[PDB]
């Protein structure tokens, strides 16, 4: 049995850390919502 | 019932568990499916009935449709509000790559948090929700790619 608690604001941060990469990927999609690599 | 990012915990498990996060938007709460499986939610001594779902986009809200209908501009950076298991809110900025399907592209985020961290929120410069983090894919090198998740109202 699940529960939920707040934990914040949905707010854009404007000094936020910057990290990650931007790959273009072609994926595939299946019936139970699972991603995976073409 | 505050509009604001919420964790989805558990005690069925040893001690108290995070599970996931999701979305408090317009009085109706948005996750991940895989992350409830569907089932009832408890908010205090209130509790959320689920109202629409779809295990093929992994998504499903509470107590009413799907309200959050932003999408990312293809272009600008964005930032993962993301909720770790046992650890404060944290905004990390990024620029989305590509999810190419057959059926079109998706924005997606080259972020790695643990599983629990599933629902986060991921928001455009307006503060908008453009969609959930969660539901990705492994690459080549091992690291994780999450696409920019997000419903249809
Ligand atoms: C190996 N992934 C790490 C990434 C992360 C971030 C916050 C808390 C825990 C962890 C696990």
């Amino acid at each position: 049995d699940m529960y939920i608690e707040r934990a914040g604001d949905i707010t854009w941060e404007k000094d936020a850390e910057v990290t990650g990469n931007s790959p273009r990927l072609d994926v595939a999609l299946d019936e139970s919502g699972d991603f995976s690599l073409v | 019932t505050t509009d604001g990012v919420y964790r989805v915990m558990t005690r069925r498990l040893l001690g108290s568990t995070q599970v996931g996060v999701g979305v408090m938007q317009e009085g109706v709460f948005h996750t991940m499916w895989h992350v409830t499986k569907g089932a009832a939610l408890r908010s205090g001594e209130g509790r959320l009935d689920p109202y629409w779902g779809d295990v093929k986009q992994d998504l499903v809200s509470y107590c009413g449709p799907w309200k959050l209908d932003a999408a990312w501009d293809g272009l600008s950076e964005v930032q993962l509000l993301a909720v770790p298991p046992g650890e404060r809110a944290k905004n990390i900025q990024t620029l989305p790559g590509i999810f190419k399907t057959k059926d079109g592209d998706i924005g997606a985020v080259a972020l790695d948090y643990p599983a629990g961290t599933s629902g986060s929120p991921i928001l455009d410069k307006s503060g908008r929700v453009i969609g959930l983090y969660g539901n990705g894919v492994v690459i080549k090198n091992g690291s994780y790619v999450s696409a920019i998740t997000q419903g249809k109202r």
